[PDB]
């Protein structure tokens, strides 16, 4: 996974939104 | 390594209601909660052993928080953990410990995880878990508030890892805490 060290081209985030079930 | 996404999302909505968050950002916050948890659980358990206790209680969580958290973060977190425990005991009608404590993060799960770090015959106090749960929620909330703020300042609607970076690296204490935490792994 991606951890904290990542923060040390982060704007190149094409990941989808995090969403939760409405139902 | 556990998943706190749902809870993190609930905290985000309390502070930036109309701001979204990307899956990549969520992955990093999940790492943040887990890593901090591990650092505090590890220290608290050691503190119980040196003070000759058979239970990790809130006193130990408090001491650990103070050793691990810098400056002002430590005091605000202590204020939060203390307040949650107090609420938890003051109001007993609610069915969920998280609810009695006024928290979004899951107290029950956090108690369970806290157990793995308790080595011997050592026990985990309910209050220790409420205090810890409150601290993690508080730190997560600080990062989210600052990241949400960065996105708004940049006129965008969703939090990305770049916003997390700007929030953390632009805050001396969070930066210090994260760098130290990374060194810990």
């Amino acid at each position: 996974s991606v951890g904290l060290s990542a923060l040390f081209d982060l704007d190149l985030d094409d990941s989808e939104d995090f969403t939760v079930n409405s139902s | 390594k556990e998943t706190y996404s749902s809870y993190i999302y609930k905290v985000l909505k309390q502070t930036h209601p109309d701001t979204g968050i990307s899956q990549k950002s969520m992955s990093i916050l999940n790492s943040f909660v887990n890593d901090i948890f591990e650092r505090i659980a590890t220290e608290a358990s050691k503190l119980a052993a040196y003070n000759k206790k058979s239970t990790i209680s809130a006193r130990e969580i408090q001491t650990a928080v103070r050793l691990i958290l810098p400056g002002e973060l430590a005091k605000h977190a202590v204020s939060e953990g203390t307040r949650a425990v107090t609420k938890y005991s003051s109001s007993t009608q609610a069915q969920s410990s998280s609810a009695r404590a006024g928290l979004q993060f899951p107290v029950g799960r956090i108690k369970r995880y806290l157990k793995r770090h308790a080595t011997g015959r050592t026990r985990v106090g309910s209050k220790a878990a409420i205090y810890l749960t409150a601290v993690l929620e508080y730190l997560t909330a600080e990062v989210l508030e600052l990241a949400g703020n960065a996105a708004k300042d940049l006129k965008v609607k969703r939090i990305t890892p770049r916003h997390l970076q700007l929030a953390i690296r632009g805050d001396d204490e969070l930066d210090s805490l994260i760098r130290a935490t990374i060194a810990s792994g």
